[PDB]
DNA sequence: GGACAATAAAGTCTTAAACTGAACAAAATAGATCTAAACTATGACAATAAAGTCTTAAACTAG
DNA sequence: CTAGTTTAAGACTTTATTGTCATAGTTTAGATCTATTTTGTTCAGTTTAAGACTTTATTGTCC
């Protein structure tokens, strides 16, 4: 019953997870390429 | 009616940056391009490929190779832990958009009849692979044109894959279409997202797709060229390789892949894609490890220097000759 | 669930699934010839699949994947006309209905002049064999049944007899013939069925059949050579002693013909001639890696890449030797003709620093600055070397098939020749044809030994062989007109053997020099002898001299 | 160069050399009590004395030429008639042949009654120590063992 | 990886590798009789090595390259007869090929007139062993079974026949040889065959009484089987010499003081008969004789190097090549001391036979620039600014330029001399030596100076020992320090040293020299001493 | 102790009869090489026959 | 009806079996060559035991 719920809820607007998902890819596309930099 | 699996569409484009190897960080690779799969119903990514070459749709296919297969492993190997729902992309579709006459015949062969795939005209591009790489890059416009095989700065590959893998997830899984023209019996609780619409067109129209083994797809995929038989082997391209079947007709052929050198695939009758491996021999043992194209620029440089290195050796080794020979008089005579 | 196109065994029957829609699953039978797509729930097959009745499997028609049919043959046209004939069923959404199904199949009779039953087959066969145009295909290749078996014929008792005379007569033995197996059988066969007549027995072919598949089991390099040859006028030094003098040197050359390539080389310090221009051949087919070595010089292989003997000579046999013609033609197999007229060639090679006088061949005559021969050598050959590995040739003339890519360098078009004219050339022994073109003369034996030119040798054979008593005869010597110390003597004539001598006791003075001194040695002791008398004269002034000197001297005491 | 009546060691054995015509040369060994002289060729010898296998040593046999034995002391006369028996043979030019030496050692043997092996016996010592008279007195002074407790 | 005319297995089978070229390798089995060469690719070999079934071993043919029949045997005119019939096939680039090699087979057929099956086992002979000429030499050396017994088989009598007939020797026959042989020859010595042989005859006659006496097995059967296996392994140089002798008339004088004068020098000269050659020489000061002039003679036996350094003249050997013992000395027997003539017969054996009459080859050495007088040999009987040293100089310059360079007019040449040879003494002894004479013999000169030297009886007191009345002493005979006639040797030209003879019957000799009580005599003659004495004598009564 | 035998020990020599070893020639015997004619194994070509697959025509059949 | 099946006949497709050549390389009996082993006869040079000669140490008879 609760994963009816919890999906109910993803699905419902779904606008704030885009956002939250698109800054996490930032920022670990971020870490990166620091990380590349921070290489040689 | 249409959904998913009903038609495929390919796209290119090409990345302004230049890429090294991921242990030896001193060996430039070149300039990326990257090949893309859509479906045309769901709007969803099926399969990529990564080149390092001019577009063109015969490396083109190799895209469709990779769109047909699970990429669990793919995904796994760049340390990405992948569900099947993420990414349920695996069979062969019903039609395949694309220039039948830029293709080999071979290949059109072996679509229309062995696999039952039909090619059709291809419809106007869109900035799909753009978009994807644009977000954190620089992108330049790419142009499909021929085949032209034979003779005529601290990011690494396996990062550039990552990331190109991780944008394609999102923009699969989470990221929502704008400009997508609904139609009257979508849900009004379905998003225009990519994977929902494929689980609405899989569970009401499609039903699945169709089997397929991916050994057979590759090799019947791959450019072929005429060999030629003697006692030291097989001879492509200038190379030498050798088999255990060899040692046990006029025109044979073989197959090759122009990224790796190592091995080729042999047809020995004809009417039949039954193939011998053959290996790299001694002989040629110095070019392993390489690619073609690189093996091509070798050879122009070797063809190259033959019109005016035979002037520039000549004044050198006359100007040498006429040092030594007075030199050695010089001190023949002080004695 | 399921993909479209695979098969599952129920209840140990193999079914393939054609269609899956919303409510429905049709499949059919791949083992019959008959029958028709049938249909029912997917309820059902979940049933099936839990109780365990269902169970996955492969195709046993997946090999059609590897087939392409080369056009103009009979698969490549009877798979195109059938699935023409048969497309227009297929495409219909209602095709597994037998009502619309029906209407089709006579559609398609009227228009293609065509029976049912062929219809229905190919049908059969595009659904049963995995729908896809490669599965309409005739199966052309099982007629003959290729690696099977199939005037009197051969009969099982024939067979038989057949297998026994094999067995005690050609297995596990060595040395025995067909033939007469073959007639060991025709005995046995006459002496077990003597009606039928001689004419109809079965012949030796079918014995050896049965017996064999039962029981298996233009001018390149190296075509012709020439020589030429110059002088120079710079007095040389030996290295040693720098005092002594040996002359002005004499440069001989061997040129190949096709790339104009410079082969071997002979430095000699006298008149120019043809007898010794063989010396010059001899080194052209050696290996010069020790020669160059030998003079602080570093070679590969590539560098000079020219051993072994050519084809072809061009020289006049009137100038040289008989001995020297007949080993070359008979014993060595090259051919010698005409000598086409000589350019400057080696002329070329040293006058870039020496001055030069005209060099003319004239006939063998023997009997009665502080610049040194080695640097002059590594002079030389360092000039060879440049001249033949980088120097550009711009008077050299191309023919029709040459690349454009060529230069008109002579190792290039030697390298070329090697992999496109004429292969390599033949492998020969140094010290035979070293020792086979030197010249000779006729020697004497004694109990001395071997006399040559007034010098005497001799060796080990001539003692074994006992030969000093019962030789005391017309024996030949050679000899190397450039070393005193060793000659090859030759036991019989007109032979292959030769002994090596060395010079004895009575002659070891002369150890060390050539022959043309010792020739200058003799004619000044001949004159010496000659002049004696007036010596003697000299000689008592001189006595007398000494004698009146000492008798003076001691009168002043 | 060699001179007659000199001694060589050949592989560490003594041979004196006793002729030289024409290249070939005779020669007979000192150690044993048996044997007659051989001859070969001059260049052997030259082939032998190349690589060693030939060199000089000193005449064991020097010490007779310092001997003058009194008359009528029993060396006196028996060299004087050994010396005279085999004159005949040494005074010939087939001396070192077998066949013609064999009749001269019969003649000698009919004309003086002796024995054959006495006459090959003289020829040996003769020819062993240097070819002179001296060669043939006899070992007398060895006789007694002089200087010596008899036990 | 691969190298010519080398020997692998494979399956263990021999194969033998020919030729390579550009991916080809060819072959030829080595074990059969039949066959053809076979040609593979090289990488098919390299498999063959990597899985196993290739080995490499070591060639069965290494020894036949190091032989050398003799010339005139069959083996060398086989051999050379053989490899010029192939050489045409084995010269040509297309000798591996059938049909080329077919029609070279046929050309060779019809051109030496041999069949065809010798040319392929020439072939096959020459590719099987190695490649070599020694290749094709026949196996006549396995024909007649050498080293077997032929004893086993056979009925008949092998040999000559008897000039009545025997038998033939049975494998019984050769258990009673070897039973005899053991018993009575084996670990012994002394023992000879004969006796052995009559204790074999009385053995055959108890076994075999029935066979007469003239078929026994003989001596020589018995003997050869006993060796078979029981092994117990005119005129030239240096030939006739001869002696003569002059007298100058000028007076000599010392050397250092110059007042002195040593008085008419005389000269002996020693020829050699055939050459006319000089060989030596002495310097004397009184009346010739023979017994002086065999210190001439002992000088011409020696090297004359030291002699001429000495006078400051540099000479070789090649200037005077006199060195040894002539086979004659030609003088006069009868005025000699005995010794010296029983020393030259038995120690040295040179011969002494009569003088033929004398020539004046002496005067044309002295007679140059000094006037001459008649000189005489007699018997012996003891009891100007000029120096010895230019004269002697002179006389030698003068003897080598006539022995060196000089010509002779009135000698009659050989008939066996070469045309251009000169008629000059040095030439005449080469040839000579080289062609007749040999060598010279050899002698000891210390010997052969103390052997012919004057003897005079001496006396044995206190003082020392008493000769020609002068008192000689030395370090040996201190020792003993003692009169059975003991004598001494004396040199007549100088008094200082005598050679003293202790052991008589041989020539070993103490040296003594002056006391400290005499030797206001020293540095002069013996000649000076008798005239003192004699003077004082007439002049103290 | 001196001396003179004087008897014996140690080394050397000749004889007489017998023996030996190398060399030659003639038998008997064992292995190698060539000829002459015929023969054998192999590959290439053509023909013939067997074995399998295909469609047609006409009636049949399960429903 | 009616949608789907069966059978006999003739032609087509693929390949195994057999008849004749042509030729590079091999086999076979018989004759002759090459080398060996075994025995008879001769002759130049050697061995062996016995007794005699040669030389000198050790002792006897005498002063």
């Amino acid at each position: 019953d609760i994963q009816a719920q919890e999906k109910h809820n993803k699905a419902n607007a779904k606008q704030d997870e885009l956002t939250k998902r698109r800054e996490l890819e930032a920022f670990i596309q971020q870490t990166i390429q620091k990380a590349n930099k921070l290489t040689p | 009616a249409l959904g998913p699996g009903s038609r495929y569409e390919i796209d290119a484009t090409i990345a302004d940056i230049y890429l090294v190897d991921h242990h030896d960080r001193q060996k430039i690779i070149g300039r990326p391009t990257l090949y893309i799969v859509i479906d045309v119903f769901s709007r969803m990514i099926t399969g990529f490929y990564i080149g390092f070459e001019n577009p063109s749709y015969v490396v083109a296919m190799q895209a469709f190779v990779n769109a047909c297969s699970d990429k669990t492993a793919i995904c796994a190997q760049h340390d990405i832990e992948i569900s099947s729902s993420d990414w349920p992309c695996v069979g062969l579709p019903d039609v395949l958009l694309a220039d039948r006459g830029e293709l080999m015949s071979h290949q059109v062969e072996a679509l229309v009849s062995s696999f039952n795939v039909r090619v059709e005209s291809a419809p106007p591009r869109r900035g799909d692979a753009k978009g994807i790489v644009e977000s954190t890059f620089r992108t330049l416009q790419a142009e499909f044109k021929s085949f032209a095989p034979g003779i005529v700065a601290s990011l690494s590959v396996f990062e550039f894959t990552q990331i190109i893998l991780r944008t394609i997830l999102f923009r699969n899984n989470h990221l929502v279409m704008d400009k997508y023209d609904r139609d009257a019996d979508f849900p009004t609780d379905l998003p225009s997202i990519p994977v929902q619409l494929w689980q609405w067109g899989m569970q009401h129209r499609t039903g699945s797709l169709r089997a397929v083994e991916q050994e057979q797809l590759r090799v019947a995929l791959l450019p072929r060229r005429k060999v030629s038989i003697s006692s030291f082997g097989v001879n492509l391209w200038g190379l030498y390789y050798s088999g255990s079947e060899i040692l046990r007709p006029q025109h044979l052929e073989a197959a090759y892949d122009p990224v790796l050198v190592d091995t080729i695939y042999l047809f020995p009758q004809v009417g039949s894609r039954v193939f011998w491996r053959c290996n790299l021999t001694e002989r040629s043992r110095q070019f392993k490890g390489l690619s073609f194209w690189e093996v091509w620029d070798i050879q122009a440089q070797e063809k190259h220097n033959k019109a005016n290195a035979k002037q520039d050796e000549l004044t050198k080794r006359r100007e040498l000759e006429a040092f030594i020979q007075q030199t050695i008089q010089k001190a023949n005579k002080l004695t | 669930m399921w993909q479209i196109n695979e098969v599952v065994l129920f209840d140990n029957d193999p079914y393939r699934i054609l269609a899956i829609e919303d409510g429905q699953v049709v499949w059919m039978q791949i083992s019959a010839d008959k029958g028709v797509p049938q249909a029912r729930a997917e309820l059902l097959l979940m049933q099936y699949l839990d109780e365990g009745r269902l169970v996955r499997t492969d195709d046993p028609y997946v090999h059609l994947d590897l087939e392409e049919p080369s056009v103009d043959s009979v698969s490549f046209q009877k798979r195109e006309e059938d699935y023409r004939k048969i497309l227009p069923i297929i495409n219909s959404k209602d095709r597994f209905d037998p009502k619309v199904r029906s209407e089709l199949v006579e559609h398609v009779v009227q228009e293609h002049k065509v029976t049912k039953a062929t219809v229905y087959k190919l049908l059969r066969r595009y659904w049963q064999r995995g729908q896809t145009p490669n599965a309409l295909i005739p199966d052309y290749k099982n007629s003959g049944a290729p690696g099977e078996r199939r005037g009197t014929k051969v009969t099982p008792e024939i067979e038989r007899l057949f297998r026994l005379t094999i067995e005690k007569h050609l297995l596990n033995q060595k040395g025995t013939k067909t033939t007469v197996a073959y007639r060991r059988f025709v005995d046995l066969f006459a002496q077990y069925f003597p009606r039928i007549p001689q004419e109809d027995y079965p012949t030796l072919r079918q014995f050896r059949y049965f017996y064999d598949r039962e029981y298996p089991k233009a001018l390149g390099p190296g075509s012709r050579y020439e020589i030429d040859a110059t002088i120079a006028d710079i007095y040389l030094v030996d290295h040693h002693d720098r005092q002594k003098i040996i002359g002005r040197p004499t440069l001989y050359i061997v040129i190949d013909v096709f790339s104009r390539m410079i082969t071997g080389f002979y430095i000699g310090f006298e008149n120019p001639s043809y007898v010794v221009a063989m010396q010059a051949f001899v080194n052209a087919c050696s290996d010069k890696t020790a020669i160059c070595a030998q003079h602080d010089i570093e070679i590969s292989s590539s560098d000079w890449p020219c051993v072994g003997l050519p084809d072809v000579l061009l020289a006049d046999r009137g100038e040289l030797m008989s001995h020297q013609v007949e080993a070359l033609v008979s014993s060595f197999n090259v051919r010698v003709e005409s000598a086409p007229p000589r350019r400057g060639d080696a002329k070329g090679i040293v006058e870039s620093t020496f001055r030069t006088l005209q060099a003319e061949f004239k006939s063998f005559a023997p009997g009665i600055a502080s610049l040194s021969v080695f640097e002059f050598t590594q002079i030389i050959l360092r000039t060879i070397l440049f001249r033949n590995n980088h120097l550009v040739m711009d008077k050299y003339d191309r023919d029709a098939d040459f690349p454009t890519d060529l230069p008109s360098i002579p190792v290039q078009l030697w390298q070329w020749g090697m992999q496109h004219r004429t292969g390599s050339l033949r492998a020969v022994e140094q010290e035979q044809l070293r020792v086979a073109l030197l010249p000779r003369r006729k020697v004497s034996i004694s109990s001395f030994g071997v006399n040559l030119w007034g010098l005497y040798y001799s060796g080990s054979e001539i003692l074994r062989e006992g030969w000093l008593q019962r030789s005391t005869q017309h024996l030949e010597a050679a000899y190397d007109p450039v070393l005193v110390d060793t000659i090859y003597l030759f036991p019989q004539v007109g032979s292959r053997v030769f002994w090596r001598c060395n010079l004895t006791e009575r002659s070891r003075q002369f150890k060390g020099l050539s022959f043309w001194e010792v020739w200058d040695i003799q004619a000044q002791e001949k004159h010496n002898k000659a002049n004696a008398k007036q010596d003697e004269l000299t000689k008592r002034r001189e006595l007398e001299a000494f004698i009146q000197q000492t008798i003076q001297k001691a009168n002043k005491l | 160069m060699w001179q007659i009546n000199e001694v060589v060691l050949f592989d560490n054995d003594p041979y004196r050399i006793l002729a030289i015509e024409d290249g070939q040369v005779v020669w007979m060994q000192i150690s044993a009590d048996k044997g007659v002289p051989q001859a070969r060729a001059e260049l052997l010898l030259m082939q032998y004395l190349d690589e060693g296998r030939l060199v000089r040593t000193d005449d064991p046999y020097v010490h007779l030429d310092l001997e003058e034995p009194s008359v009528d002391s029993v060396s006196f006369q028996k060299r004087e008639e050994d010396y005279r028996k085999i004159l005949p043979i040494i005074n010939s030019k087939d001396r070192f042949d077998p066949k013609v030496r064999s009749e001269l050692v019969e003649h000698v043997v009919q004309e003086h009654k002796v024995t054959k092996a006495t006459v090959y016996k003289l020829l040996r010592r003769y020819w062993q120590r240097g070819q002179t008279p001296n060669a043939l007195i006899p070992d007398y002074k060895n006789s007694g063992a002089p200087g010596e407790r008899r036990s």
